[PDB]
């Protein structure tokens, strides 16, 4: 088997092959995160006894 | 590709004020 093969030709065509194949992969991702916080506090006191 | 950016920024201020207006005056010869 090993010397004569597991298989012999009964038909088939004896012309060219011409394989082309483009693959193209892309792939993008973004992420943008922007937090801003700002407090203020003011107080004043005033006591005057005369 | 890669790319990153960052910023921050602070910002702090604090007032204060103090006033002190007191006065004394007196006459009932005596004066003060
Ligand atoms: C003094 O009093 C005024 C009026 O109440 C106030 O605006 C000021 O902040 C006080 N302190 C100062 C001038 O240091």
């Amino acid at each position: 088997i090993n010397d004569y093969g597991t298989h012999y030709i009964t038909s088939g065509s004896m012309g060219g092959i011409y394989e082309y194949i483009l693959v193209i992969d892309k792939a993008k991702m973004e992420s943008l995160g922007i937090t801003s916080r700002d407090i203020t506090t003011c107080f004043g006191g005033s006591l005057g006894i005369q | 590709e890669e790319q990153i950016e960052a910023f921050k920024s602070i910002i702090q201020e604090k007032t204060s004020n103090f006033n002190a207006a007191i006065s004394l005056k007196f006459t009932p010869s005596l004066h003060g």
